[PDB]
């Protein structure tokens, strides 16, 4: 339940993604849990909130991340690998174009367990969450952010 | 299944990270299964 950056495990075991506990609520990408449950200690999480289009799901109550890309300014993923320890990899965005407007996008390229990493702005605020993008051969991650 | 969660860290910004990567601009569409594809 204390706020921070959490790695999510299965059952030997692996890590088959992570994910941010902010306010009481734990943040993670859908493709990272398809919802199931999680174990926390001896706690149980319960999905909440998902979204299969955004690729997001929320535990314990609704999605909390608010903040958002300026546009301009460097970020840095709070990357958590497998077996590898939380680490700051700081990078200029570039913009995934739609329809619908404009999203940052990260070219970084860590091991598929490492999606749901949070992306932060200079305050330490959670921008977006890693591991929902495209192929260009580099990987390319959205910034992807929910509704509060 | 057993799917549980570790602590790994504080949310925080680090001054002293490794700097790296590009800053593609794309245009991208996105589907009902929540998949980017690129559009020309």
């Amino acid at each position: 339940t204390t706020d921070g950056v959490y790695r999510v495990m299965t059952r030997g075991s692996t890590q088959v993604g992570v994910g941010v506990m902010q306010e009481g609520v734990f943040h993670t990408m859908w493709h990272v849990t398809k919802g199931a449950a999680l174990r926390s200690g001896e706690g149980r999480l319960d999905p909440y909130w998902g979204d299969v289009k955004q690729d997001l799901v929320s535990y314990c109550g609704p999605w909390k991340l608010d903040a958002a890309w300026d546009g301009l300014s460097e970020v840095q993923l709070l990357a958590v690998p497998p077996g590898e320890r939380a680490k700051n990899i700081q990078t200029l965005p570039g913009i995934f174009k739609t329809k619908d407007g404009d999203i940052g996008a990260v070219a970084l390229d860590y091991p598929a367990g490492t999606s749901g990493s949070p992306i932060l702005d200079k305050s330490g605020r959670v921008i977006g969450l890693y591991g929902n993008g495209v192929v260009i051969g580099s990987y390319v991650s959205a910034i992807t952010q929910g509704k509060r | 299944v057993d799917m549980y969660i570790e602590r790994a860290g504080d949310i925080t910004w680090e001054k002293d990270a490794e700097v790296t990567g590009n800053s593609p601009r794309l245009d991208v569409a996105l589907d009902e299964s929540g998949d980017f594809s690129l559009v020309e």
